[PDB]
């Protein structure tokens, strides 16, 4: 059904395709230090819901 | 390929020349044996440093290395390398 | 260029642009300080750390690239002949007629001449292109003026260039603007560009047979003023950075597709 | 590719131009894959004659006519047989 990161849909996000993590998290970190990934957070920080298991 | 594109050169830039074979037929590498050790030039690139040859005909690549001691020119043709297996 | 060097307006209220960008100034000669990012920039970024130099980015006017019009040469390689700037970085081929005044460095990006069309010809030498004088007019291939492909197609069919007078002649999106309408099926560009763009689209569009068709087989070099010795060090470099595999690090990082 | 052909060996690792050809001109091999390197051929000579800059000037000069792209066509075409 899906990949790990590899797919262009991730390296170039799609307007159909939504990524969303759980904000104030590690994860936020790991991908507020990456050099390269850095442009993911571009689209992580646009919409995350700021939330839980309601996500 | 390479003698007819020698001739196309040469029929331009007023020359003269003698071709003739490697001598052992080895591309070349730096090599060093013990005792010595830098790496003295072994093949046909060692045959042009040491003086016999005046310039170089052949399918050679353009590794860091030998940019080093010797000028090259602008390619002629982009390539790349690939594994052969029976089938 | 349009994926090569990327220029954009600064940060939101700092001045000081978003990291991983360079600081660029645009010339009149209002200097408005841009920030610009791209393929060329980590290039050149990576190259000055290497070599222990520094630089600052600065834009033209007079011009995309510059062609000898009236003997007189404009764009970046007039700068760069009359010294006004010691170099020059970003989308600029190699061909015979530069090279006479301007050194260059080693090819890193292998480029070609390729032709973009909709989702019918096979080489220069192919009827349509040949003698266009046939029953259906297949009109109006794109070859934006003044660039890097009019002095080619000045001395390889001769009779090509008078025909083409009337083409789309805003930009490369011109080009895919017409043909997404349909006002014209023919496009004849550089490799590298038509190839990033022919990636990523909605859909997408089928440019000719490949790179197994490019004409004038040449590459992407850095233009520089002629008897610097600086060249012989950068030069080394450069094959150093085929080496470590740091050009297919920094193409994937700038380069997908989601069709090609 | 006398040895690796006769099955002592089973593949063998060379530039893609030579093997590219071979293997349409001989019989019976092909090569999977693409490039994992990137280079180009070239003319080499002793640093600081004027050789070098004419001919590297005339190796482009003859790219733009198409020269050695015919030259190319001419001596490759004849083959996939
Ligand atoms: C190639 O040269 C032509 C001729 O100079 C350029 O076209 C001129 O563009 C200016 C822009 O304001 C006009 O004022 C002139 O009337 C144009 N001249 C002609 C003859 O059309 C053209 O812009 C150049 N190409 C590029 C890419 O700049
Ligand atoms: C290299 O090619 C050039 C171009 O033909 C020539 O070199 C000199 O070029 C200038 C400018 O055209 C002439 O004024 C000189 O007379 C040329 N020198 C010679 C020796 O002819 C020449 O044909 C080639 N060789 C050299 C050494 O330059």
């Amino acid at each position: 059904r899906i990949t790990g990161i590899n797919d262009p849909r991730l390296r170039n996000p799609s307007d159909k395709f939504i990524y969303a993590t759980v904000k104030q998290s590690s994860v936020d970190i790991y991908f507020r230090r990456q050099v390269e990934l850095s442009t993911m957070y571009r689209h992580m920080e646009k919409h995350n819901y700021e939330s839980a298991a309601e996500a | 390929f390479c003698i007819d594109l020698l001739i196309k050169l040469a029929r331009t830039m007023n020359f003269t020349y003698e071709v003739h074979l490697v001598a052992d037929g080895k591309f070349g590498t730096q090599e060093r044996v013990n005792n010595s050790n830098k790496k003295e030039w072994n093949g046909m690139m060692g045959e042009l440093l040491s003086g016999q040859a005046d310039m170089i005909v052949a399918p050679l690549t353009i590794n860091n290395e030998r940019a080093q001691y010797i000028e090259f020119s602008k390619p002629f043709k982009y390539q790349g390398l690939t594994i052969l297996v029976k089938k | 260029e349009r994926p090569f060097v990327i220029v954009e307006s600064p940060d939101p209220g700092t001045g000081g642009c978003v990291p991983n960008t360079v600081p660029c100034r645009r010339q009149s000669n209002p200097y408005t300080k841009l920030c610009c990012k791209g393929f060329c920039i980590d290039i050149l970024k990576k190259l000055a750390r290497v070599v222990k130099f520094s630089y600052d980015l600065y834009l033209v006017t007079n011009g995309k690239h510059g062609k000898r019009v009236r003997g007189v040469w404009n764009g970046m390689i007039g700068e760069v002949y009359y010294k006004r700037a010691d170099m020059a970085i970003g989308s600029l081929t190699i061909n015979e007629e530069r090279s006479e005044i301007v050194d260059f460095s080693v090819p890193f990006v292998e480029t070609g001449i390729s032709v973009m069309v909709a989702r019918t010809v096979s080489g220069l030498s192919d009827k349509k292109f040949q003698r266009p004088q046939d029953q259906y007019p297949p009109f109006r291939f794109g070859t934006v003026p003044n660039g890097s492909t009019e002095r080619n197609i000045r001395s390889n069919y001769r009779d090509m260039h008078t025909h083409m007078v009337k083409f789309n002649q805003r930009s490369v999106e011109d080009a895919l603007t017409s043909l997404k309408m349909g006002k014209l099926d023919a496009f004849i560009y550089d490799a590298a560009v038509l190839n990033y763009m022919a990636g990523k689209d909605e859909g997408c569009k089928l440019v000719t047979i490949g790179s197994g068709k490019v004409f004038a087989t040449t590459g992407y070099g850095i233009a520089m003023q002629k008897d610097s010795h600086w060249k012989r060090a950068i030069d080394l470099a450069l094959l150093q950075f085929l080496g470590d595999g740091e050009t297919q690090k920094l193409e994937t990082v700038w380069l997908s597709g989601i069709c090609q | 590719i006398q040895a690796v052909r006769d099955n002592k060996l089973h593949a063998f690792i060379w530039d893609s131009a030579v093997l590219e050809f071979e293997a349409s001109q001989k019989c019976d091999l092909v090569t999977t894959g693409e490039l994992f390197f990137r280079s180009g051929f070239g003319i080499g000579m002793r640093k600081d004659s004027p050789w070098k800059q004419n001919v590297s000037l005339s190796i482009l000069k003859s790219h733009e006519n198409g020269f050695m792209e015919d030259l190319d066509k001419t001596w490759v075409r004849y083959q996939e047989c």
